[PDB]
């Protein structure tokens, strides 16, 4: 954890952080920052054992709502599923960038090479097809973060600026399941009262905006993971984000048999560096039957999602009918 | 709590007072969802109808509360069911209302027997306004489709077939569009003008309320309205078949273009559907006539009478 | 529902310079598009979504686009509405000022360029979607006003065959160049019959007649007939920029004025008005709309056979003085016998954001008549058109494009105009006999 | 995955487009003409990041991280004496040979050649002076011969002692050429290298540029100066993903991952809105329009820097950055809109990506009308039609060898038929090239490896 924190400081320094490492008003909460390993079993890799905890002080942990041992570990499961997300990421670009330098190698140093044009344009179109799986990913993960920070933003304009610019709307209403709209306490006048500093919030009711705040957060339907209050996928039989995390496991799969596909191409690369077309013809082979198992792969991959288009398509919210057009 | 924009918004909302636009975009926006929901059963789904209702509602200003606070609902019963449970009348379609819940204080002048003579006007209106708006449509279909307007091949049938239901149409617009003229020129600006010259330096918020409720009772009362209501229930579906009777010559007229006798033996089952169906809107239009002529109470009525007397 | 006004020619461009103003005046919009109502307040119960487009700005930019074969009316246009209208919906086809009083020169100039024109209406159409049909504001006396309004009725008829297509059409007064302006009408009346979905119709001799009566000064301007024009184009649309409860478009009022799509040609009235006391009752205005004197297009008959009527009473009036004028012009007012006889009445709201009109109270009130009297200035104009053809071949020295390679051609179409002009009248004068109807009665 | 870039100059037209790119970056940042910040050192808290672009030496001084090379020392001095110690001048390469003798793509080839030893010293200087480094930015000005042979050469050299580095380059294509033949030798000896060894290209064709200028522009007459403005803005907007990251583009490479779908596909077309920080920029808020409005204006051919030639043009990877105050259901409806209304290869469901820039806090605020602006780059063949004109040229000119006396100096090969087959051979690589492109406009290029496993 050494390492750790000095990998943290140097990206710190990296990063715009450093400004706030330079403000004396912001070192304090610069350092408030503490990463934490939580004990997952021997094994793992540190893709999935590394976690980024931040530790609070009074007065402040009485307001905000931290990762506490008896909390439910909003921010842990939230960092969790993005910690996923971004490791994916990372690893569709890993394999993007290693294609992309391998090619380029290959064009550098091809000269005529007849008989490679076959395996450029196959894996011309793998990239293709990992540059498509990788939108998608991103698209996905884009969309979450999309809704997050526009949940943060609301937040902020609404319960951390809500004394500043009031909302202007007297009217509290409240929905039930049944469609009625019930007005809420008694109706207050319009400002006419017979006649002839600012509502802000104290401890608790921030503290209870923030757990509102992570409530909103957690109670999103495709954030329901093993609930019984969200309904499954048509077809499918499976909730939403459970089938997210089936398409997860097997775009990861997807980045694994790639980087094995890539593994092979350097090899026969390094191969075309020794003797000019006159053996790799195993690899070859090797390389047709990871092509074939790629391609099995991304149809059974095209299937999923397609389900998952439909599901979205008659899950009734619109902007689930959104997301599953322009996936479409 | 100015009562002012308050009883203006309701008389928007439930009456369409100056409001008609807004109650026509929601109907033209939403005329399958509606066929739809009254074709089907109660197990059908109507989320969607509920989800453009609330994005319309959302859409709308803020500052309006009645329209801020209205809610939709569907019932299991019809508009005439509903008005024989509360009315002495005999009477699975326009299950759809609307209502408000009136908070504190402003629930003591505005109770909920008021509401629900505007839950029962607002649907009336409702059902007149969807059925002036399916004769809207039937007229685009037939004015702006190409195979309506065109003729050929010796035609017998657009002096026969065309003419004949465009006349049809044109009829069920004289009635329907005066009808509804009559009622909102006599009763509902009457009513409007008499709800706003009242609350001028007003005396007694109970008075108010009183004068509001015997408003809605000379509607309620009226000796139109209910004479209108049984012969309305008949009407409304000889306009069903009557669109459904559009919507088979429409799909027909772009297969009869040119061979076979068939064809003509077709046209003269459509021929004798279509005099049937006007002879039985002749009928139906004697009987109202006869009911009418058989009432005492006239100016609008006697409009009514020209527009019904044959020339 | 959001209609576009199409100003074809420079009576076209002048009658909508006329139109924006009076409606930027009534809904408070004036001449630079700017809001002239307050922030504080938002209900409004009129609708200028369908006429006015409104930006971040706030700003409401005339839904209209003016196509004309001359720069400088239309630039003039845009000097007295500087910051109202948008540059980018004007079109002057680029080729410099107007040459050619003859319905080829404009047909051609429209063909040329058309792709711009289609651009353009695609990209308005585009900015909204709740879209119901298009108004056209041209002359069939002028030529390239004619051409330019055939060629956008063709293209709005085979591109846009859901959308109900209505113009605005002022026959010319009986003058000198109607031997060759004629051509043209019969031209683009072959077009009325073809595509055109509705048209009202005016006559300039009536017109400036009428003005004459109503202006103190009987030299007549040009400018004071597109303000008469204007009026009344405001006038029959105030049930859609100020609808209630009843009517909310213009599908509904030619529900209720066009029966059928082969007679679609509606004679307008207006009375009374002003361009200050109130003398004339709802009762009063009615039997004055009945008046020919009041009437914007010539009558030339004793007894005209009215088939379809509809007014709009502008004014706070009572149903009483409605009634006994409605009876009384019942007994006046003849329809054929297998028709029915029908009269409607709107109530048109008073725009309260508009300056007060002079002879304030008074009540007004706007007709629209289907009779035998616009068969009678298309028989006039007809008549005209066959004299000067059959007996003098000089249309055969002003033509361009594919009819300037041919003139027989040129003939043909002119043949058919008129056997198709008479093929309508035949209609019209024919729907005027109760054996109309026979074939069902 | 955020690394410094470097900008590389090149040519008449390179150092003009990077004199007014780092103009309109001391804009931007406050810097000015002068390399000292023009805010106080103070202030600490910065949204934006200069260090990708600009060294710091002092705290008040930012020094732009580019290297100013051309053949003409009086553009580099006018350059340097406008902006007074804002520049470095340790980093202005002229070699001191003089004039270029012609527009010849050889000679610049030559005097990179020759003075290749001095501009790699200087370049692995800069990189001495920088740690986290990911790739460089280069002005290519293929319109200029010598421009052209230089730009090749650093190409040439780069793609050798740095590949694990990304290499974008910047081609500007003129309109109307002088002498057509001279010209359009010079850009297929450059777009030769560029398909060799260049990652991304950017064209920059100056027939829009000039429409453009003379559109938005009051003055008829069009200078080259504020049509160079033109690019450079291009430049800043593409860069502000990172001087101003946003949270889903942070690094060069990853904006590059969803606009380069293969290293053959790395030609890009561009287009942009009304600009708001040029020169005649006032007549900007009477448009009164919305992001939808800005969305279709970037689809909008009127808007495109380079020949549209749109004749149902294929699209592969259309992007978009948009900066300033942005509503997201806008963006949905200008989403749904396009995706109605954009031709889309069938064998890839892949649409159209759409990325939200931040406006810099010391940038002049418009009103709301144009306060939003965004940028569009857009995969499609149709940028081969650039050349194919070209080509034309070429394969009109080829059969006889006129110029040939001038393109034999300078390079290795003084003979003609040794510079016939060099000429020979770019062709045969751009004629490939197309073909990949035109091939790709079909489904059978996705097909190819589904026949096959
Ligand atoms: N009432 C009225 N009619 C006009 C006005 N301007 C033109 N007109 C009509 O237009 C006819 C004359 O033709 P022009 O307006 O010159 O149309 P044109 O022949 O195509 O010539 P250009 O408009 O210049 O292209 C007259 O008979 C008028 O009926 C006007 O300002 N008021
Ligand atoms: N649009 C535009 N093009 C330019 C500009 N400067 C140069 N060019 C292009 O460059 C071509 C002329 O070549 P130069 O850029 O001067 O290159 P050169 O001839 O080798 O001269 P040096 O670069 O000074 O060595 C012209 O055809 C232009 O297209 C400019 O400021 N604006």
């Amino acid at each position: 954890n050494y390492k750790l924190t000095r990998v943290l400081q140097e990206a710190v320094q990296l990063s715009s952080l450093r400004h706030l490492m330079n403000s004396p008003r912001n070192s304090s909460v610069i350092n408030g920052l503490d990463a934490r390993v939580l004990d997952l079993g021997h094994g793992s890799v540190g893709w999935d054992v590394f976690t980024l905890d931040y530790i609070l002080y009074p007065p402040l942990s009485l307001v905000l709502n931290v990762n506490r041992p008896f909390g439910r570990k909003e921010y842990l499961r939230i960092f969790n599923f993005l910690w996923r997300f971004k490791k994916n990421n990372y690893f569709y670009q890993k394999e993007m960038l290693k294609s992309n330098d391998i090619i380029r190698s290959f064009k550098k140093i091809r000269g005529y090479n007849p008989l490679i044009r076959d395996i450029i344009n196959k894996l011309s179109r793998i990239s293709i097809l990992r540059t498509q799986f990788q939108q998608f990913n991103s698209k996905m993960e884009s969309y979450y973060l999309n809704c997050i920070i526009e949940e943060n933003f609301k937040e902020m304009t609404r319960k951390l600026q809500r004394t500043e610019n009031k909302s202007q709307n007297q009217f509290d209403l409240i929905r039930l399941n049944n469609g009625t709209i019930e007005l809420n306490g008694i109706l207050t006048p319009k400002a006419e009262v017979l006649t002839k500093i600012e509502k802000t919030l104290n401890i608790d009711e921030l503290e209870s905006v923030h757990n509102t705040f992570l409530t909103n957060i957690l109670s999103h339907k495709l954030f329901a993971t093993n609930t019984s209050e969200i309904s499954v996928g048509d077809y499918s039989g499976q909730p939403y984000p459970t089938s997210l995390v089936l398409l997860l496991n097997s775009v990861y799969e997807f980045v694994k048999v790639y980087c094995n596909l890539n593994d092979i191409g350097y090899e026969i690369f390094i191969k075309m560096n020794l003797n000019d077309h006159e053996a790799s013809n195993g690899l070859l082979g090797k390389f047709n039957t990871n092509l074939k198992e790629i391609v099995s792969q991304y149809k059974n991959f095209k299937d999923r999602l397609y389900i998952f288009r439909a599901d979205l398509k008659n899950d009734g919210d619109e902007e689930l009918f959104l997301l599953s057009k322009s996936l479409r | 709590y100015d009562l002012i924009n308050v009883l203006k918004h309701l008389q928007q909302i439930f009456l369409g007072y100056q409001s008609g636009h807004n109650v026509l975009k929601f109907l033209t926006k939403n005329m399958g969802e509606l066929t739809k929901h009254y074709r089907n059963d109660n197990n059908a789904n109507y989320d969607k109808l509920l989800q453009n209702f609330e994005l319309e509602r959302q859409s709308e200003n803020p500052n309006n509360l009645m329209r801020q606070l209205l809610m939709i609902q569907f019932d299991t019963e019809t508009l005439p069911q509903v008005l024989s449970h509360y009315l002495q009348i005999y009477p699975a379609i326009y299950h759809l209302k609307f209502d408000i819940n009136i908070p504190y204080p402003l629930n003591i002048i505005i109770s909920r027997t008021c509401m629900i003579k505007y839950q029962i006007i607002l649907r009336y209106q409702l059902v007149l306004q969807y059925h002036s708006r399916l004769l809207d449509e039937t007229w685009m279909d037939l004015n702006k489709t190409p195979s309506w307007k065109y003729r050929g091949y010796s035609h017998t049938v657009k002096r026969r077939i065309v003419r004949a239901t465009r006349v049809l149409h044109a009829k069920m617009n004289h009635f329907i569009k005066t009808i509804m003229e009559y009622f909102n020129q006599n009763v509902i600006d009457k009513e409007v003008y008499s709800l706003e010259k009242c609350y001028r330096n007003p005396t007694l918020a109970v008075a108010i309320q009183n004068e509001l409720e015997g408003g809605l009772t000379n509607i309620m009362t009226n000796r139109c309205l209910s004479d209108l209501i049984p012969l309305q229930l008949q009407i409304f579906d000889i306009v069903y078949k009557f669109c459904k009777f559009i919507k088979s010559m429409r799909a027909k007229l772009c297969q009869l273009d040119p061979q076979e006798d068939a064809a003509l033996e077709l046209i003269q089952k459509l021929i004798e559907y279509i005099s049937n169906a006007s002879s039985i809107f002749r009928k139906c239009l004697i009987n109202f006539t006869q009911e009418l002529s058989t009432e005492k109470f006239a100016a609008g009525i006697e409009r009514v009478l020209y527009s019904i007397v044959p020339p | 529902g959001e209609i576009i006004t199409l100003q074809a020619g420079q009576c076209g461009n002048h009658v909508g310079k006329f139109l924006w103003s009076q409606l930027a005046k009534e809904h408070a919009i004036g001449t630079d598009g700017l809001s002239q109502l307050p922030d504080s307040s938002t209900e409004r119960d009129d609708d200028t979504k369908p006429f006015f487009r409104e930006n971040s700005r706030n700003k409401f930019t005339p839904r209209a686009i003016m196509m004309d074969s001359e720069p400088s009316v239309i630039a003039d246009v845009e000097n007295t509405f500087r910051g109202f209208f948008d540059p980018r919906n004007t079109w002057v086809a680029s080729d410099g000022a107007s040459a050619g009083n003859s319905w080829a020169n404009g047909y051609d100039i429209g063909t040329r360029n058309q792709d711009d024109i289609l651009n353009k209406i695609d990209k308005e159409i585009d900015s909204t979607d709740n879209f119901e049909g298009f108004q056209l504001l041209h002359s069939v006396a002028g030529g390239t006003g004619s051409g330019l309004g055939s060629n956008l009725l063709e293209a709005l008829c085979d591109r846009y065959p859901k959308k109900i297509l209505t113009t605005y059409s002022v026959f010319p007064a009986r003058s000198s160049e109607v031997v060759v302006q004629s051509y043209n009408t019969i031209l683009a009346l072959r077009r009325l019959i073809e595509d055109s979905d509705a048209t009202v119709v005016f006559d300039n001799a009536s017109l400036l007649n009428i003005s004459g009566k109503v202006f103190r000064n009987p030299n007549i301007d040009l400018q004071h007939t597109n303000q008469l024009i204007s009026t009344i184009i405001s006038s029959v649309t105030n049930s859609i920029r100020f609808p209630s409860y009843m009517y909310s478009s213009m599908s509904s009022i030619y529900s209720t004025l066009i029966p059928s799509p082969e007679l679609h040609f509606l004679s307008p009235s207006f009375t009374p008005f002003t361009s200050a006391h109130k003398g004339h009752s709802s009762y009063d205005v009615m039997l004055d709309l009945l008046d020919p004197s009041n009437s914007l297009v010539s009558t030339a008959m004793n007894n005209p056979t009215y088939f379809n009527v509809y007014n709009t009473i502008i004014g706070n009036v009572e149903p009483r003085q409605i009634s006994r004028a409605m009876t009384k012009l019942q007994q006046r007012i003849k329809f054929p016998s297998w028709s029915s006889s029908a009269m409607h009445v709107n109530i048109g709201r008073r725009s309260p954001y508009l300056p007060l009109q002079p002879n304030e109270n008074e009540v007004s009130g706007m007709m629209l008549s289907n009779m035998s009297t616009v068969v009678n200035v298309f028989e006039n104009a007809c008549n005209t058109f066959d004299k000067v053809f059959a007996k003098g071949a000089f249309l055969n020295n002003y033509n361009v494009g594919d009819l300037f390679q041919s003139m027989q051609n040129v003939q043909d179409e002119f043949a058919e105009s008129r056997e198709v002009v008479q093929s309508l009248m035949e209609d019209y004068v024919a729907a005027e006999q109760d054996s109309y109807l026979d074939d069902v009665l």
